[PDB]
């Protein structure tokens, strides 16, 4: 009885995979540079709190 | 003779393998029935979030 919902789930999964695969390289480059700036923020936590 | 040869070819030494097949089938079916509410919940509620 829940087979239309299964079909909806599978089609949505395919579409979401396509969208994520299209949006992933930018996300991961941003995550690399965000790792750099997050390391910078962690190294100066006391300065940030005093600020 | 032909049927016996075919049955011997199909069931030569599959004793342990068929035993494992049947035991795995029954265990998986029983466990799947035991957890049918989570399966139904996943099937129902996966669509909204994914389509969102």
């Amino acid at each position: 009885p829940r087979m239309p919902q299964i079909r909806r789930d599978i089609t949505g999964l395919a579409n979401l995979g396509e969208v994520y695969a299209d949006a992933s390289p930018d996300l991961f480059d941003g995550l690399d540079n965000a790792v750099t700036t997050a390391r910078t923020l962690n190294e100066q936590r006391g300065n940030l709190d005093q600020a | 003779g032909t049927l016996l040869d075919e049955a011997a070819t199909a069931f030569g030494g599959l004793g342990p393998s068929l035993q494992r097949l049947v035991d795995s089938t029954q265990a998986i079916a029983g466990d799947f029935r035991a957890n049918i509410d989570p399966v139904n919940d996943i099937i129902e509620n996966s669509g909204p979030i994914i389509d969102s």
